[PDB]
């Protein structure tokens, strides 16, 4: 008897018979301590600095990212000069999975399941330091 | 509510004591005191309000209500149940009122202006309802009151 | 009427017309009754109003 | 002892020099004949006939010239305001537009086509009386101390009173004789105003609207909007045990009725609604952009409408069962209306009427024609627009059938009894409430208003609070855009509403963003959000007239940017100390570092009525604490114009203050510099006006010592 | 007096938090003599005025007490067999309130309830535990009536009078004697005055219509004078006794207590011309020509 | 007896007119 | 800020657009995260990438210890009055909707041993179980027993213009799955390349907020 | 409480089966076997004991003064202030209460 009637207030526990916040740094430390492989879904700041707009589609391939973890602080992303910070928001409680669709010529198609995502990250620019650098 | 009345009577004791101590220091030739004793135009409450202190400005028999977020004025703190904060005036008319105290004193000024400006309508309704009812009730010559019929 | 500003107005006006300078009577400030009462004595009149 | 700066009293004259007392009435008109006149032009630019699709009209550009008068024949000379005031003429200027009409086969572009006239303010930018000198003001027979701001129609001075109304695009939760009831009033840029209300009875929610005949359960509307599964409905409503027990009756009622698909729901809506094309299509179009017009739909997606209705249901649930209600006497939501928006509506209606009239006169002449060329210039009149404007201004009865509105008593004759009554008429504000004895709250002094409306200034009699006057330091925000604001919001890291589900909005940490009654999205860490927004506003990128507040009871941030809000400048404090120092005021005394430079250097800032709700303000400098955020410049600014003539107002009592404010406009005295030249119906003069010995700073601010209305005795 | 009768709550203090209107509203309601009265207050005295325990015992007698407020907890038990609702009556809360309701009393109050129920599947298990099994018939399934009986179990009154809402006892002190006066807030005086606790002889009411329904029309002319004089002495004014005695006899001579309204004035006077100014466009004016009555000019 | 309002039903008389003086400045006869 | 320099973790980030073109993120708000949909055998899957509309068809066991055959026969008579290829209900249909067509920010991230890979996402769709088999059924039953503005039919014709695509399902363990994972995992360029984008923060904030 | 179906997403209502009752719904075939015991416990808000209002105990809260009353020559009495609009001008009145064996209430 696998399918059990779920509850709306207790969708995550869903015991019926027999919420904790986690920091991004602590979450990544826990993920790296156990040495697992799990996918992450993150939103990035629009109009990423580049060479009009510059997204990840009109870019190149290689290492262009640098993450920094300050002690007793937060987690800060960087691309040489620009500075961003990443945080956790809208903790997922439902099912979310990403698949790869394959298009042939007309009818032949391959739809393969890659995995599931259970964590959403948000990357934001800190305008305070940018304004301090500009004004000064 | 029990605390709202426990401190409401402590603010009146200091006012009454100041008013009573002002009477022992006043001279027997003061025009306000003479007019209060005779009773021509004035009262002892007016003297104690002009010399000692105004007192407490109540609205509809209650304290000044909050209007922004659980606070009367934005110059005070959050959930500040203090006497002088909510509605208590300390300085008299001679010394000079605080703008916050002036606003609380003006709040009570308009509540008394709007209840007599509209009272004419209700009084006129009741007067027309009463007059048209009784317009033929008179006494006869045999000590008997009858109607028109 | 309970109007005390009238007496202070009269006092300040008398002091001003005696001295020869207009006195400020703005709300929540202006002039007090202590520095004006001592200035009405230099001329020779009574100090408050009599 | 604390370092005190007794120099911030000279900031008020510098602030009044640019705007303030009576200049905003002219800025409302100068921004109107430069933006809104073009807005309505780009609104209606192309009109086409129905006989044959070959004839069409186009508009290139429109503008207004200088005040001119058309005399005997082909003679246009500049006219003076006193000339029109003595000849009982009307101060108006023509409107020059560039039209393009295709007659026959070729196209004709006739430049400088006059289509009508339009009144001009006395102290506007297009009038002659601007940027002049007193020596030149005396050459035109006009008082230089005249503040202006009135209309001259048939040789009388008419002033349009500012009128306050309730805000649109918002949710109100009131209480009536049965219980609690929610309502939503919506009015978009086009002509459609709606008022929907959700009512609660015996634990069953119902939706009422003007076009609907009977009440329909909210769950039926939910299923019709597009959400099929009933679990997602309750998930959007609220994730709590007590909100689910109050939503049980609605669920069992929706289960009782044989309604489980969207088609059946739309059929039920079509059967219920009555309109005087099948039932499904009319029921679908009735739910798209009819009930709620302030919520746009991209193609047919009711997701945002579903989210808004879910927030409304959660609001009416949290309201019911508690002792919290929303009152209409709060001035943070009440908006003001000047003479600009009324003229905007009037001009838009007149332009649409003129475009629809000539379209009807040239449709039955093309089939029954006797020539090959048809000119539209000969079949054109410019009298209707001028006559309509003049009558609407003189009579004062705003009647707009396209808007379906009728208002009386908006324009009033400018009282020229004294110099204070004339200026005090420009600061008078009337309410939309009628002469009702039962209402007492709005008439009573509200704690919300602080330094925006003078408490003492009010008429004694029947109107005991319906008529109010503005304060010395007061500014009305104009209309702006929302593009850069929403762009910076999306760049800050605000999440879209289409990504998260219904269970996330019930989370306490989750916060919603509201912008002019519109759900922008979900954001976390609202404190950093507000801090960064305030920093960007102090920087100079975003305009200074943008209000942002937070509500912890409702757990949402409100972003107000619509025109017609109240704001007064406040000095910023830095954690124990005001940013304004003595070296900053010495430069102002020198002649540099004006109010604009102070606003550009992050020294002072404007705050709204709801914005100051989330901050601490200190009266004096010795009262400044570690929690204060802003500092009052001057405490004597709270009094009004008529209340600034009372020596020692704090010493006097409030009834006597009100009596003197009412009698200050009744006292007779000198009117102006040209009183023998002007010829009015009734005029009073004094013989030898004296000068008040004990004057006030407000007297010098308005220069009342030059035209006194009394004598020393 | 009514001109200077436009002030707010006069004797407002923390001693008595009782919302009773006194001023122009009370006088207007007395003159209108409406059936529905606002803020009902009715006073009674006890036979035993020395012991307060008897006053507390009889206070719980005349008071509407519900079942859900006394019930400790209610639960729906589900098993392979037929389900039923179970309510645990708490005897300690009854002992603290000094009520005379037992398990059989709860059973009799439930069987005499308004919602559909008959004594077929309602039983008491032990001392203060009641089990009710819902039936499957005549409207829908038992699941839907289960949610319907669980939200009306508290609504079902177990004891008292449904009319009376709230009751409090007032203490009167004197030289050496102490008295306890029972004032309740209801309308049906016939039920409270006919009680073992309060003495039916000494009891005063506020509703003129109800006191003329219970006592009589002659006893209503006395209570309408006392209420008017009680409102005039609360303002610091003074009126004469026969001035209000003549007004009380004006709406008591013909029939019952008639009010001074638009409908009662038509019952008092029979002149269409004076009603022409009170009423509307042409209704009475055309009905007069239709019927054809003679107006006496007197 | 219908729940009516005294204000809308009973039309305003000379009783209702509150004689008060305010500054409000600015048929065939034989 | 002297306590920020000692403890500094280094993390490399990569980007690959090989599988960014053909990639779609599916959302399931109805199902709890505990249970999964990949173990349940699915019949078929169908797609239209023009309007981004997907429909999944899964199959549950027709006669299992927890099934009401009685109501199943009734539902079979209702649908019969050919959608189902059996005598009862044994298939479930999940439909989708377009959500935020403008996808530039949302991108998937893979965390391997010590390197992070970023793959841009094409579109995000929400799959919800809709029941359209009983609407047509009861409509047919009732009809049997009885007998320029842009509207909604316009958009329906626009949806109906395009043809349809069908695909197969592949699950937890497959060589194709590992191939796709390695193709989106291995960046290919193992050299240490730098200076790929140069932008000062004073100019980046100006590009963010246009002065005009 | 509130229970939904995992397959479709609609709600279920308990119905009768062949031998025992079962959790069923009228939207999709789904039956759940009723087991040993499922139970929901509720705690309705109980009523408290009412207090006796009135008496000298509450009257001691308001503070009195020293002014004689001409009824029994007793100096102890309570005084309160009130605002009332008279015919000519505003007037502040005092309410007088006799705290003695008679206990009268006057307004002068
Ligand atoms: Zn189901
Ligand atoms: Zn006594």
């Amino acid at each position: 008897r696998r399918p059990a009637p779920p509850l709306t207030p207790g969708r995550l526990p869903s015991i019926r018979s027999r919420p904790k916040d986690v920091s991004v740094a602590e979450l990544l430390r826990e993920l790296s301590l156990t040495k697992e492989e799990e996918l992450l879904f993150l939103q990035l700041p629009d109009t990423l600095p580049g060479q009009n707009a510059c997204t990840l589609a009109d870019l190149t391939e290689g290492q262009v990212g640098k993450l920094l973890i300050r002690k007793s602080g937060r987690v800060q992303l960087l691309l040489g000069k620009v500075t961003l910070d990443v945080t956790m928001g809208t903790a997922c409680s439902f099912l979310q999975e990403l698949v790869s669709v394959g298009l042939g010529d007309s009818r032949t198609g391959e739809m393969t399941v890659l995995g599931h995502v259970k964590h959403k990250l948000v990357c934001s620019p800190d305008f305070e330091s940018l304004l301090d650098h500009k004004h000064r | 509510e029990t605390l709202e009345a426990l401190i409401l009577k402590e603010l009146s004791v200091i006012r009454d004591h100041a008013g009573s101590a002002c009477l022992r220091e006043l001279d027997k030739s003061n025009s306000p005191l003479t007019m209060a004793l005779c009773g021509s135009k004035g009262s002892f409450i007016n003297i104690s309000q002009m010399i000692a202190c105004v007192g407490q400005q109540a609205i509809s028999g209650s304290r000044v209500p909050d209007g922004f977020e659980n606070r009367s004025l934005p110059h005070f703190e959050k959930h500040s149940k203090l006497p002088a904060a909510k509605g208590f005036v300390a300085n008299s008319f001679y010394s000079g009122l605080t703008p916050t105290e002036f606003f609380f004193h003006t709040m009570a000024g308009r509540e008394g202006l709007v209840d007599t400006a509209v009272k004419t309508a209700e009084t006129g309704y009741m007067q027309r309802r009463l007059v048209k009812s009784l317009e033929d009730l008179c006494s006869q010559y045999d000590l008997t009151v009858r109607s028109s019929t | 009427r309970m109007t005390v500003g009238k007496l202070i107005e009269l006092l300040a006006g008398k002091a001003g017309v005696l001295d020869g300078r207009f006195h400020y009577g703005t709300a929540f400030g202006g002039s007090k009754v202590k520095d004006v009462c001592e200035d009405l004595v230099r001329h020779g009149y009574n100090y408050l109003g009599k | 002892p604390i370092p005190t700066v007794e120099e911030k009293w000279r900031l008020l004259p510098a602030f009044l020099k640019v705007k303030g007392l009576v200049k905003q009435h002219i800025d409302s008109f100068n921004y109107f004949i430069n933006v809104e006149i073009k807005k309505i032009m780009k609104a209606n630019e192309k009109v086409t006939s129905d006989a044959d699709p070959m004839w069409y009209l186009k508009y290139l550009n429109i503008y207004v010239g200088l005040p001119d008068v058309e005399e005997s024949f082909n003679v246009t000379r500049p006219v003076s305001p006193h000339e029109c005031r003595l000849r009982d003429m009307t101060y108006s200027a023509p409107i020059t537009v560039d039209i393009e009409y295709t007659r026959g086969s070729q196209r004709i572009i006739r430049n400088a086509l006059p289509i009508g006239r339009m009144p001009i303010m006395l102290r506007s930018s297009n009038c002659v009386l601007t940027g002049k000198t007193p020596a030149e003001f005396a050459k035109l027979n006009e008082c230089p101390l005249d503040p202006g701001g009135y209309f001259i129609v048939k040789g009388v001075e008419k002033v349009i009173l500012i009128q306050e109304q309730l805000s649109k695009n918002r949710i109100i939760v009131e209480a009536d004789r049965k219980g609690a009831v929610g309502a939503s009033v919506t009015s978009s840029t086009h002509e459609k105003k709606s008022r929907t209300n959700m009512a609660v009875k015996q634990g069953r929610f119902y939706l009422r609207h003007n076009t609907l005949s009977e009440d329909i359960p909210i769950v039926i509307i939910f299923k019709a909007m597009g959400v099929e599964s009933d679990q997602e409905i309750v998930q959007m409503i609220g994730t709590e045990e007590h909100v689910m027990a109050a939503f049980g009756p609605s669920l069992e009622e929706c289960q009782k009725a044989q309604i489980f698909t969207q088609m059946q729901a739309l059929k039920y809506i079509g059967n219920k609604v009555r309109r005087q094309k099948t039932k499904i299509e009319e029921a679908r179009e009735l739910l798209a952009s009819t009930i709620l017009t302030h919520v746009p739909v991209k193609e047919f997606n009711f997701r945002a409408k579903c989210i808004y209705t879910a927030v409304m249901v959660r609001r009416v649930i949290l309201a019911q069962g508690d002792n919290k209600v929303d009152d209409r006497d709060y001035y943070g939501n009440k908006r003001l209306e000047l003479a600009g928006q009324l003229l905007s509506l009037l001009f838009e209606d007149l332009f649409k009427k003129f475009n629809s009239e000539m379209k009807k006169i040239a449709d039955q002449v093309i089939p029954k024609q006797r020539a090959a060329q048809f000119d539209v210039v000969k079949h054109m009149r410019q009298d209707q627009i001028t006559n309509g404007m003049v009558n609407a201004i003189s009579t004062g009865n705003w009647s707009l059938k396209r808007f379906k509105m009728d208002r009386q008593g908006v324009t009033q004759v400018l009282s020229r009894l004294s110099y204070i009554s004339a200026l005090g008429m420009m600061t008078r504000i009337s309410s939309q409430f009628e002469k009702t004895r039962k209402v007492s709250g709005p008439r009573s002094l509200q704690p919300s208003q602080w330094g925006m409306l003078c408490p003492s200034d009010t008429p004694e009699g029947e109107a005991c609070g319906l008529v109010k006057n503005l304060a010395l330091m007061t500014h009305i925000t104009t209309d702006m855009e929302d593009g850069p604001i929403v762009k910076l919001a999306s760049n800050l890291g605000v999440e879209d509403v289409n990504l998260l589900c219904g269970e996330e909005l019930s989370y306490p940490n989750v916060f919603l963003v509201f912008l002019n009654g519109n759900i922008l999205g979900v954001i976390r860490d609202h404190k950093k959000l507000v801090n960064t927004f305030r920093l960007m506003r102090r920087a100079g990128y975003i305009n200074e007239f943008v209000s942002i507040s937070t509500n912890l009871t409702d757990r949402c941030v409100y972003i107000s940017s619509d025109g017609g809000r109240l704001c007064r400048p406040y000095i910023i404090v830095k954690k124990q100390k005001p940013a304004v120092t003595n070296k900053h005021m010495e430069e102002l005394a020198q002649g540099y570092r004006n109010f604009e430079d102070f606003l550009h250097e992050s020294l002072v800032e404007y705050l709204d009525v709801n914005e100051e709700n989330d901050c601490n303000i200190a009266l004096y400098e010795h009262t400044i604490n570690k929690d204060t955020t802003h500092l009052e410049i001057e405490p004597f600014t709270l009094l009004g114009v008529c209340a600034g003539l009372i020596p020692y107002p704090h010493h006097n009592q409030s009834p006597r203050n009100t009596y003197q404010c009412a009698m200050g406009k009744q006292a007779m005295g000198t009117i102006g510099y040209n009183q023998r030249n002007r010829i009015d119906t009734l005029m009073y003069l004094l013989a030898y006006p004296q000068k008040p010995m004990v004057k006030t700073k407000t007297i010098e601010l308005i220069e009342f010592e030059k035209l006194p209305a009394g004598q020393n005795a | 007096p009514g001109t200077q009768m436009t002030l707010k709550t006069f004797h407002f203090a923390g001693v008595a938090s009782m919302n009773i209107t006194l001023g122009v509203p009370r006088i207007k309601e007395i003159i209108n003599a409406s059936k529905a009265i606002s803020t009902p207050i009715i006073t009674a005295q006890l036979d035993k005025d020395d012991d307060a325990d008897y006053a507390r015992l009889v206070k719980g007698r005349i008071e509407k007490t519900l079942l859900g407020e006394i019930s400790e907890y209610i639960e729906e038990v589900f098993l392979p067999d037929d389900c039923f609702i179970l309510v645990k009556l708490s005897l300690e809360r009854i002992r603290l309130l000094r009520l005379e309701v037992n398990a059989e009393t709860v059973r009799y109050s439930i069987c005499t309830s308004k919602l559909r129920v008959k004594p077929g599947d309602v039983a008491v298990h032990g001392e203060a535990v009641v089990c009710v099994t819902p039936r499957e018939n005549s409207k829908s399934s038992m699941y839907y009536v289960l949610q319907f009986l669980k939200e009306d179990l508290p609504k079902v009154v177990v004891q008292g009078i449904p009319e009376v809402s709230r009751a409090v006892i007032h203490i009167d002190e004197q030289s050496g004697k102490e008295k306890y006066k029972l004032l309740v807030e209801g309308d049906n005086l016939r039920a409270v005055m006919a009680t073992h606790g309060v003495k039916g002889t000494r009891t005063t009411s506020n509703n003129t219509y109800e006191v003329e329904k219970t006592l009589g029309i002659e006893a209503a002319r006395t209570t309408i004078i006392n209420e008017i004089q009680y409102t005039m002495v609360n303002h610091g004014m003074s009126i004469d006794r026969r001035h209000v005695m003549l007004l009380s006899d004006l709406m008591t001579y013909k029939g019952e207590v008639l009010g001074i309204t638009r409908f009662g004035l038509a019952k008092m006077k029979e002149s269409v011309l004076m009603l022409a100014s009170f009423e509307k466009t042409a209704d009475h004016l055309f009905d007069a020509a239709y019927f054809g009555q003679k107006d006496s000019v007197c | 007896q219908e729940e009516y309002d005294e204000e809308e039903q009973e039309e305003e008389n000379d009783y209702i007119n509150s004689y008060f003086e305010d500054g409000d400045d600015f048929e065939a006869t034989y | 800020n002297e306590e920020d320099d000692p403890v500094v973790q280094e993390i490399d980030v990569y980007l690959a657009k090989s599988l960014a073109e053909k990639l779609y993120l599916f959302q399931y708000p109805v199902r709890p995260a505990s249970m999964t949909y990949d173990d349940i055998p699915h019949l078929s899957a169908k797609i239209k990438p023009k309007q981004q509309k997907v429909e999944l068809e899964m199959a549950i066991d027709t006669l299992n210890p927890n099934y009401c055959r009685s109501k199943g026969e009734q539902i079979a008579l209702n649908v019969d009055g050919s959608t189902y290829s059996s005598k009862l209900m044994d298939k479930q249909t999940f439909c989708s909707s377009q959500t935020t067509s403008n996808t530039s920010r949302y991108a998937a991230a893979l965390y391997r041993q010590g390197e992070l890979h970023l793959t841009p996402l094409h579109g995000i769709l929400q799959l919800r179980p809709s029941f359209s088999y009983l609407d047509k059924a009861d409509a047919k039953h009732r009809e049997r027993e009885a007998a320029r503005v842009q509207s909604y039919e316009f958009l329906q014709k626009k949806h109906a213009e395009e043809p349809w695509v069908h695909l197969h399902y592949y699950g937890l363990r497959d060589s194709r799955s590992e191939h796709e994972r390695q193709y989106l995992l291995c960046p290919g360029s193992s050299g240490v390349e730098n200076t790929e984008l140069v932008k000062s923060p004073s100019e980046y904030l100006m590009m963010l907020m246009p002065p005009s | 409480m509130l229970l939904f179906c995992p397959g479709c997403g609609n709600g279920l209502i308990v119905e009768e089966g062949q031998r025992c009752h079962r959790f069923s719904c009228n939207t999709c075939p789904y039956v759940h076997n009723i087991t040993r015991k499922v139970t929901n416990r509720k705690y309705p808000k109980l009523k408290e004991v009412d207090d006796v209002l009135g008496g000298a105990a509450a009257w001691e809260n308001v503070d009195s003064t020293a002014e004689s009353c001409p009824k029994c020559e007793h100096p102890r009495a309570y005084f309160m202030q009130l605002q009332t609009r008279s015919a000519d001008e505003p007037m502040t009145t005092f309410y007088k209460c006799c705290n003695a064996q008679c206990g009268h209430r006057w307004r002068d």
